[PDB]
């Protein structure tokens, strides 16, 4: 009970909120506002609450106690769950994609009040009823993409061919700086150049040799701002797919056997996160379509 | 006074309403349909009272629905007057325990008259046994016990949907009027910019075909509807006119293929919609339209009219013009509004009594119409009231509807608390509702209705999410179906000690404060700002007096099963949700002992159900025993209950009772004598309450897992009682009889060592795989000796002989002392169905104790395996030696946003040690004075109500003023946390540690279940794979995803194995089996079979799928 | 270029990132049929999917008997329809259809080889992939003379 | 005196490839069960184990054992 | 409207069985039930090794039955095959002693229900060890998506030589350290380490 | 006409006649797989 | 196992599959419970 | 299904077929076959002893003798503790 200690500031901060909140109401009953408009700016306004007071526990808490250690360590949780532990839950999702004008104001610690677990709950069981939905979809998914990724077998050990692929080594180069791209990895990495590059007359990185962190960074170096590599898209092979276009394989870190099932591989890999995705429009907006 | 055993309060607001009977929603439906002394007793204390309540019983009403029946000539009339019961003739311990549907008879008055005989002719018959529900609200159905569960139903009526279509770019408005019984019909306006009319969606019409079509004319019907425009565009661009042609041309649309006839079309016009059979609205679909169409005073039972035809037109056309508020037709101004589906206001429960009448209605309206067909054939002055009703619908409906129904669920008995959760279940999926696969976001999702009628706390989390839901603490069914909840009366600002009972829709139009809102030393608001919430769900606030209502128990929107938890409103709804599912399979223990910390309802959630058994009188207990009780009143009547004893419950567990009274103690009625299962002192008592330690201990509870002493095994704290029962029967077959019997052919002879002289093991003979529980032998078989046998047996001269056994053996993995063994003889008084000559059970009773893989959980969704069951030395003791009963990981409380446990936790230990405040001037020390919790001592329980918990200002002054445990010092710091000791290093840990008491449940997953294998057993028929389950040595499936990763490893050779030789090939099974043994390497796979399956079945589709090869014929 | 980074996207907008290769080779296939257009020389009929190998194959049939190519434009289609109008009908029968494959491939009499994963799956043969292949599985295994000269 | 007492890498650079490896040790470790369950014919063409072997063994291990140390080779079709 | 037979339900068709979820070509050609295999709740041992599973008594007895037979066969604790199995399903030491002694160096596949990505076979040493729950590495936990609350996990058994090749080749728990989604570590868990 | 010549040239390329479409004679599954497997009690147990 | 040729299967081939012909809906004698004679079931 | 081969039924009796035929084996050349043909080893129908004694030349009393004389020999407990498990 002494770990999760609530931020003392936050009464006053929130009292200060809602004297204002209500100085809206008051300038609401005699219809200077609409109803619509001040919904707006309450939720806006409690948005900025929520903000604030989680940047002030944030302050609070010293590094010493538990729920920092496991969670700044990435041991398990995170920020935002801390937040509605310690600090004010904020907007919740009424039902059919809705905000409320009056948020919950306590934390799980303090203990909600009964509209407010009530409302809470409105948006946990919608949360529930997705996921199994979302399970369902990406199973689904899941099996289309291995059905029609299979037969996509490695069945030669290097293509007759030489056209590669175009893509960024590097962009963002803030100015009078070459800087990488910031997601290099999941491009570039694990590729094999088609060709040579020569930028001072001399070779920097051979052909057919996968890229890692010392000659990635050697490129950058020398201020080249793209790179051709060999890819799949590109093969030539009269029988599948050979094994210098598609690269290293990734479980293993060496270059992808003969006969290996590539297809069924990438398959799994991309319908493994369906479950995970969970993502959804926060709010309609009013409008649909948009 | 005595009701419950002392259990100090933390509740801060005193309650004006007692909960109801919690089991209400059975007894009092069931009563009702019934039409028993109870029923119309409540009816007339309720009409002297002056509240409301149908004075027509169920049976007799749909009795009396059933007219006389009248030939073509009119001339008999059949009247069922007077409908009546006689006592059952089996006991309810007899039913359940000799299989019989527990029942009684129901007879009727049957009058014949005849006009043409000019006589009446009364004569009594009997339409057969009906299945009776008993006083704890279980129909025992062969000998087990089932429960009817209520079901949620869009009620009849009209219902108007407003929606958007896209390509339109315009408002939609639809109108859909579904009945009770009959077809349905639909008015879509603004199509096309028209009106039209769906006559079960047949085809495309007009609104003007169908009111010419109606004696209405096309003068009234302008001046009408003169002053919306889309109906006069309808009605100019509408050729046809004059009643007949419209009535012609719906009818040929209709039904084309004949030539239209005037009488036909009329007679089919009033057969569908104005007939009173093939259209019955039901009296809440009357009750409901009258209100929303806002006729005053329309006929209170009946079809619609076309009157409400026309009335609906126009409140669907001033929806669709856009004005807000209209005139009511032949009715007050009301607000024309689009009416959301689901919204509670338009959700009835079909209780018990209303789904058991519905089917009893099915079988009169069959018996209706055999009699019928029977008049018609069959001459005058031969017929009597008995021979003419032939009883066999009523009765295979009444039968089948337990079977096939998807209400008729088998009651749960894991503890009294799964069956009340079982009762009080509003399962939406059954027949004519929502079923699984018409499932959306919406229904599933809670409203803003659904407080105070649907807990929506708690529910399955499997696919069916949010479909099943328990029913709030407080609900109340409304004659008509709807939910009703309480509220308390406010005016002027001051709260009353009044209480209304309101629906889903009467709700909308007050506002509703909160029971959480303070209130001062009077009876006005102490504050003028209070909470409310009001029409749509809002939240907003109101204040001073302006509120009328408010809840009269913060705890109306939990259900039992939910408001159990402790410490509820800091969990995450998710977690509570968990917590509260769970807890509905929590076993019964050897000794049960009530939590430490927990709601203070769990003596009422005990006392409601039926497991614990209450006394009916006010007397002085004269012998108290084992077997039973018996209790003498001041009257002079002697009672003594039989208590159950190790009987076996639906999911196998034991239902032991204890006794609690002493011999001479004075007694008081409904007052708890013997304690049921999982219960203490007639309070809840699930599970027991540990010590527990949160700290990561050697990665043994990694991923929360869990670590417990040997001190939970050695004391026997944690260890259930399983009963399993299995039973054969003695079958005449064609070659002959089957014989129980003791000499068993082809045995050895120590094998039935035990066995009793008929061939039955004896009592207490303890058990164990593939030991010979019943002696069985086959009369015979046509035995071909084989070569091998012959030569063999000429060897050792012994004779094969017909006879063959085939009798029951323990199931593999099976241990227990029998304790009870069941035999009914055919031969004997004692019926049996055909065929079987004898039939036999037996006990089979263990004490299974808490072990690795045996899956254990606390209250708020804290749930793991047992890693590992460390010696009581190895615990990380406390300063005082007490050592850690068990340690849980601490990684889960904050991510899973269930905080509660730690609270719980430190109101355990608070309550374990008690604390003394007096004179302390502290704010928490003046609360808990005033409450009266402030002088307590040690290992009393304590209560936190589930909404009105202790406050944590008051746990850490209790912390603080703990009473000193030995020597005079407090183990705990005041942070809540202790000094812990480990006990292997013995070095003690750098920090204190949390420690306190929490309760711990065994949840009903025990390893001993779950643990399978198979080297190989038996297989399918039509395709000779492995069969599955347990029960039958069942494999493992290797799905499509697992073939899969296979693949994705290039494992090809393993892939081949584990899909032909080791099932699907015949040929390779018997192969690789030799081979293993013989040392042999594994052979060559062969083809499967199911290709081969599949092979013929696509050549029976007339496709000559010919295997082939690239030089001609393939080899197979 | 541009599914590839809308997907990325897409799965970014959480945290999970999958190489690009696993994306890229979904997409080949979903590109590898093309639609003939001009069907004059080609014979076969206009505006129908034709596997890009197909296409290739009687382009060059007709210029080497030489009449004119037709014409064909390349055309993307769904991962369902791609998989559905395949060669091997047992693969696409073990699919969502199981009907219309059936009976459609009856009337055009179409011999499903062998070759693919899910077909030599429904067989019980070997799956040609990883240590199914022909040439991991034709070797001979001996010792060396020296051993045997030794024991 | 474990499945990874064997280690692979040396293994995978000896065969050059990792499914010609499980093929190739499986084809020897097959040799070796049936040399095993000759139990009296004595075929020429049969030869048992190179390397010492205990009195309880699986043919597998038996095989790697005999990868690792090499002397086996292996020559394509 | 179909010949619905007895009028509960529609009758079954021809191509009815050869089509949907419940057809012949996804539900007994595609994914089949196997032998030599066995289901259990599963538990945290961290003393294990990374290539190391356990197997409760009765599970790994009924699963190698067929070489439990044939080492107490050859080592003569009993006299024929017949009564090997008599001496077997009486569950007596020796069958125990036979046992610990043959689960050797005979890898066993270890799998999830979900089976996500092709992580979830994992191939393990068999290993004795007493209770009714799978024992189990809490670093490999991960890698199946597998918590420990209560979660069944079935094991597969590899008869011939070529499959047990495989399963300590190629499917092995220590040579499978890196996820083939993106190529980086999933073999060391952070819950509690 | 594209999907008539589709179909038309399909089976006209096949030696196969068309006459299939109208079948003659029903073939019959084997009676295993349509088991009326005998089920204790004096019931039984049959395929549709 | 080179090809599975699948197509229209005419009735002279269905003729040479069948090695009788069906002609009673008998199935089983209610008392033998044996195979009854040129029916469904018969041996 | 009861059609199915029990692997454990059927590999146990094919276990007693390899061990019952080396026991007749330890017996006299002649004494196995007549015992073999009686009782039907080699062919499912065993051949009465007046029907053993056409091919081999001996009389239906004279192989009579010799079934006697067999049925003993495998009565003694040497060729006995092999085929009292099989039963
Ligand atoms: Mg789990
Ligand atoms: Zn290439």
């Amino acid at each position: 009970i002494s770990d999760i200690v609530v931020p003392d500031a936050k009464k006053e901060i929130v009292k200060g909120y809602e004297g204002q909140d209500e100085k809206v109401q008051k300038q609401y009953e005699r219809g200077l506002i609409t109803k619509e408009e001040r919904t707006q700016e309450l939720i806006a306004i409690w948005t900025k609450a929520t903000n604030e007071v989680a940047e002030a526990m944030n302050d609070n808490f010293p590094k010493t106690n538990p729920v920092s250690m496991m969670v700044n360590s990435g041991a398990r949780g995170n920020m935002m769950q801390m937040r509605q532990i310690a600090g004010m839950r904020g907007l919740v999702s009424n039902a059919k994609n809705e905000t409320i004008p009056r948020p919950i104001k306590a934390s799980f610690r303090e203990g909600l009040s009964v509209l407010e677990y009530f409302i809470s709950t409105h948006g946990a069981r919608k949360g529930l009823a997705d996921t199994a939905l979302r399970t369902a979809d990406s199973g689904y998914l899941t099996r289309r993409l291995v059905d029609v990724s299979q037969d996509v077998i490695i069945r030669e050990e290097d293509c007759g061919t030489e056209r590669g692929l175009k893509l960024p080594i590097a962009t963002r180069d803030a100015d009078g700086t070459l800087r990488k791209a910031e997601d290099v990895e999941t491009s570039v990495y694990a590729r094999m150049l088609a060709e040579d590059v020569v930028i001072d007359g001399k070779v920097i990185a051979p052909a057919n040799v996968d890229l890692g962190d010392v000659l990635i960074d050697a490129l950058v170096a020398h201020g080249v701002e793209e790179v051709k590599t060999r890819s799949i898209l590109t093969c030539e092979s009269q029988v599948g797919t050979c094994a210098m276009c598609y690269g290293r394989s990734l479980a293993t870190g060496k270059l992808v056997d003969i006969g290996e099932a590539v297809g069924i591989i990438a398959a799994q890999s991309i319908g493994e996160p369906g479950t995970q995705l969970t993502m959804r429009t926060f709010h309609t907006g009013g409008v649909a379509g948009d | 006074a005595s009701t419950a055993p002392l259990r100090i309060s933390f509740a801060k607001i005193k309650e004006p309403l007692e909960v109801p009977n919690l089991l209400a929603l059975q007894t009092e439906s069931f009563d009702w349909l019934l039409g028993n002394d109870a029923w119309k007793a409540r009816v007339e204390s309720a009409l002297e009272s002056g509240q409301d309540v149908p004075t027509k019983s169920g049976l007799e009403e749909i009795f009396e629905e059933i007219s006389p029946i009248e030939d073509f000539s009119g001339s008999m009339s059949l009247t069922f007057r007077d409908h009546r019961f006689e006592p059952p003739k089996n006991s309810i311990d007899e039913c359940k325990d000799r299989d019989f549907t527990y029942a009684a008879p129901l007879f009727v008055t049957a009058e014949f008259t005849n006009n043409e005989t000019g006589e009446i002719k009364s004569q009594t018959v009997f339409m057969g046994d009906f299945p009776l529900m008993t006083n704890k609200g279980t129909f025992v159905i062969n000998g087990t016990e089932r429960v009817v569960v209520s079901q949620l139903v869009r009620s009849p009526g009209v219902y108007f949907d407003s929606s958007i279509d896209k390509t339109s770019d315009k408002d939609i408005f639809s109108a859909k009027i579904i009945p009770s019984r009959g077809a349905w019909l639909e008015m879509e306006i603004d199509k096309r910019d028209m009106v039209g009319v769906r006559i079960d969606r047949k085809r495309k019409q007009s609104v003007t075909v169908l009111l010419k079509a109606l004696g209405w004319t096309t003068e009234q019907i302008l001046e009408e509807f003169g002053e919306y425009e889309s109906m006069r565009a309808t009605l100019e661009k509408d050729h046809t006119q004059g009643q007949d042609d419209a009535l012609l041309d719906i009818y040929r649309k209709l039904r084309p293929g004949e030539p239209p006839t005037r009488e036909a079309a009329q007679t089919l016009l009033e057969n569908l919609y104005f007939n009173p059979k093939r259209y019955d609205l039901a009296k809440v679909g009357r009750y409901k339209v009258n209100k929303k169409l806002g006729a005053d005073e329309p006929l209170d039972a009946g079809v619609l009219t076309t009157d409400d035809v026309i009335a609906t037109i126009k409140y669907l056309v001033k929806l669709h013009a856009g004005e807000t508020e209209t005139v009511g037709e032949s009715g007050r101004e009301i607000v024309v509004e689009t009416d959301d589906i689901d919204h509670f206001g338009n959700r009835r429960i079909r209780n018990v009594g209303e789904l058991i009448q519905n089917q009893v209605r099915t079988g009169l309206a069959r018996m209706e119409r055999v009699v019928r067909e029977r008049m018609t054939t069959q001459d005058v002055e031969a017929i009597t009231p008995q021979t003419l009703i032939n009883i066999r619908p009523v009765v295979a409906s009444i039968k089948e509807f337990f079977g096939t129904s998807q209400l008729s669920q088998f009651m749960d008995q894991n503890n009294p608390l799964s069956g009340l959760t079982h009762k009080r279940r509003l399962n939406a999926l059954g027949p004519g509702g929502l079923s699984r696969e018409r499932a959306g976001f919406e229904v599933r999702d809670v409203h803003p209705s659904h407080y105070g009628r649907m807990c929506p706390i708690e529910t399955p989390e499997g696919p069916n999410i949010g479909l099943i839901g328990s029913l709030a603490s407080y609900g109340r069914i409304n004659p008509f179906g709807f939910i009703e909840t309480p509220y308390r009366k406010v005016v002027e600002g001051q709260v009353t000690d009044d209480v209304d009972y309101l629906t889903a829709d009467e709700e909308d139009r007050f506002v509703i404060a909160q029971a959480n809102a303070a209130l001062g030393d009077d009876m006005r608001f102490a504050e003028a700002r209070v909470l409310v919430r009001r029409r749509g769900g809002e939240v907003d606030y109101v204040p001073g007096d302006d509120v009328d209502y408010m809840d009269v128990s913060p705890r109306q929107m939990v259900s039992v099963a939910t408001a159990m938890i402790p410490f509820l409103e800091h969990d995450d709804a998710n977690r509570a949700l968990m917590g509260a599912n769970m807890m509905r399979q929590a076993v019964p223990l050897i000794k049960s002992e009530s939590p430490l910390v927990g709601t203070g309802m769990e003596y009422r959630s005990a006392a409601d159900a039926g497991d614990v058994v209450k006394a009916e009188k006010a007397g002085v207990v004269q012998e108290v025993s084992a077997d039973y009780i018996t209790t003498t009143n001041d009257d002079g009547t002697y009672i003594t209950y039989r208590l159950a004893k190790f009987s076996r419950s639906n999911q196998g567990t034991s239902v032991n009772q204890k006794v609690i009274v002493a011999e001479g103690d004075r007694i008081i009625e409904g007052q708890v004598l013997a304690d049921g299962p999982a219960t203490e002192n007639g309070e809840m008592a699930l599970g027991k309450n540990l010590l527990v330690a949160f700290m990561p201990w050697e990665g043994h509870n990694y991923e929360d897992a869990i670590i417990l002493s040997q001190r939970l095994v050695q004391d026997d704290v944690l260890s259930s009682i399983h009963i399993e029962e299995h039973e054969v029967d003695a079958r005449d077959t064609k070659l002959g009889p089957e014989e129980i019997t003791r000499d068993i052919p082809n045995v050895s002879e120590e094998v039935l060592a035990d066995l009793d002289e008929r061939g039955i093991i004896r009592i207490g003979a303890e058990v164990v795989a593939g030991d010979i529980l019943v002696g069985k032998v086959t009369p015979k078989g046509e035995t071909e000796l084989t070569p091998e046998e012959r030569l063999l047996r000429a060897i050792f001269g012994e004779k094969a002989r017909e006879v063959r056994d085939t009798s029951l053996k323990v199931p593999h993995g099976e241990i227990g002392k029998v304790i009870g063994v069941r035999v009914f003889d055919r031969e004997e008084g004692d019926e049996l169905p055909p065929g079987v000559n004898q039939l036999v059970r037996v006990y089979v009773a263990q004490k299974r104790k808490i072990t690795d893989g045996d899956k254990l959980a606390g209250r708020h969704g804290n749930k793991g395996v047992i890693s590992k069951i460390n010696p009581i030395e190895d615990m990380p003791f406390l300063e005082d030696g007490t050592p850690v009963d068990i340690i849980l990981n601490p990684l889960a409380v904050p991510s899973r946003m269930n905080p509660g446990q730690v609270l719980e936790i430190h109101l355990g230990w608070l309550a374990s040690r008690g604390w003394d405040v007096s004179g302390l001037a502290e704010e928490w020390a003046q609360r808990l004075q005033v409450i009266g919790a402030d002088k307590v001592e040690p290992g009393t329980n304590v209560a936190t109500p589930v909404f009105d918990g202790a406050r944590e200002d008051e746990l850490a002054g209790l912390l603080q003023h703990t009473i000193p445990n030995r020597d005079g010092e407090r183990m705990v710091l005041p942070s809540g946390k202790a000094r812990l000791f480990d006990g292997r290093s013995g070095e003690p840990f750098p920090e204190p540690i949390s420690v306190g008491y929490m309760y711990i449940l065994k949840l009903h997953h025990l390893v001993d279940d779950k643990l399978h294998a198979r080297s190989t057993g038996p297989y399918s028929m039509i395709t000779q794979q492995p069969l599955g389950g347990k029960a039958q040595f069942g494999g493992q499936r290797f799905g499509e995803m697992e073939v899969w990763a296979l693949e994705a490893y290039g494992a090809a050779y393993a892939l081949q194995e584990l899909l032909t030789i080791k099932s699907d090939d015949v040929t390779g099974r018997v192969k690789v089996y030799e081979a293993i043994v013989k040392g042999e390497n594994i052979p060559e796979p062969g083809i499967p079979e199911s290709f081969k399956v599949l092979i013929k079945e696509m050549q029976s589709l007339c496709l000559n799928v010919e295997v082939l090869s690239s030089d001609g014929m393939s080899i197979e | 270029v541009h599914l590839v980074g809308e997907v990325q996207k897409v799965y970014n907008s959480q945290g999970v990132s999958i190489h690009d290769k696993h994306i890229e080779i979904i997409i080949r296939q979903m590109l590898r049929r093309v639609t003939i257009i001009e069907s004059g020389d080609a014979e076969l009929l206009p505006g129908e999917l034709v596997e890009r190998t197909k296409f290739e194959t009687e382009n060059r049939r007709v210029v080497q008997e030489g009449g004119h190519p037709a014409s064909g434009r390349p055309q993307l289609m769904g991962i369902t329809k791609a998989s559905l109008a395949t060669e091997s009908w047992l693969s696409a029968a073990s699919f969502q259809e199981t009907t219309r494959v059936l009976t459609d491939a009856a009337i055009n009499a179409k011999s499903d080889s062998l070759i693919g994963l899910k077909e030599n799956v429904i067989i019980g043969k070997l799956i040609p992939a990883g240590t199914g292949l022909s040439r991991y599985r034709n070797i001979r295994v001996e010792p060396t003379e020296e051993a045997k000269a030794a024991m | 005196e474990g499945i990874i007492n064997p280690p692979i890498d040396e293994l995978l650079e000896a065969t050059d490839s990792k499914y010609s490896l499980v093929i190739y040790a499986a084809k020897r470790a097959r040799q070796i069960n049936a040399y095993y369950s000759q139990l009296g014919e004595g075929l020429l063409e049969y030869v048992g184990p190179l390397v010492d072997t205990h009195v309880h063994e699986k043919p597998l291990s038996i095989a790697l054992r005999e990868i690792n140390a090499g002397l086996l080779t292996s020559e394509a079709i | 409207r179909p010949v619905t037979g007895p009028g509960n339900r529609p009758l079954k068709s021809l191509s009815d069985m050869l089509k949907g979820k419940q057809g012949r070509f996804r539900q007994n050609l595609l994914g089949k039930r196997v032998d030599y295999s066995a289901r259990s709740v599963i538990v945290v041992g961290p003393q294990l090794k990374l290539h190391q599973c356990g197997l409760p008594k009765a599970m790994a007895l009924e699963l190698f039955k067929p070489f439990v037979m044939k080492r107490l066969v050859d080592l003569n604790h009993a006299q024929n095959i017949k009564s090997a199995k008599r001496m077997v399903e009486r569950g007596r030491t020796v069958v125990y002693d036979v046992l610990e002694e043959v689960i050797a160096e005979h890898p066993v596949l270890l799998n999830r229900a979900p089976t996500l990505h092709r992580l979830g076979i994992q191939a393990f040493e068999p290993q004795l060890v007493e209770g009714k729950a799978i024992q189990i590495h809490p670093l490999v936990c991960t890698a199946f998506n597998a918590d420990f609350d209560g979660d069944q996990m079935a094991v597969h058994l590899p008869l011939s030589a070529e499959a047990q090749a495989e399963a300590r080749i190629l499917m092995l728990s220590s040579n499978n350290i890196l996820k083939p989604a993106d190529g980086r570590p999933v073999t060391m868990p952070t819950q509690d380490m | 006409a594209l999907k008539r010549l589709k179909v038309v040239s399909a089976f006209l390329q096949t030696s196969n006649s068309p006459k299939g479409m109208v079948l003659d004679c029903v073939p019959v599954i084997p009676p295993d797989l349509r088991p009326m497997v005998q089920l204790d009690g004096g019931r039984f147990a049959t395929s549709d | 196992f080179d090809e599975l040729r699948i197509g229209l299967a005419t009735a002279d081939d269905i003729r040479q599959w069948s090695h009788g012909e069906v002609k009673k809906p008998e199935t089983i004698n209610y008392r033998t419970l044996k195979p009854e004679k040129d029916g469904l079931f018969c041996e | 299904d009861s059609e199915a081969v029990v692997p454990a039924d059927a590999v146990s009796f094919t276990l007693l077929q390899e061990q019952l035929h080396s026991v007749l084996d330890t017996l006299s050349e002649r004494e196995a076959g007549v015992v073999s043909m009686r009782f039907g080893l080699t062919d499912g129908q065993p051949k009465t002893l007046d029907e053993i004694g056409k091919v081999y030349g001996v009389t239906r009393e004279r192989i009579r003798q010799i079934e006697s004389k067999t049925m003993s020999k495998l009565r003694h407990p040497s060729r006995s503790q092999v085929l009292r498990d099989y039963l």
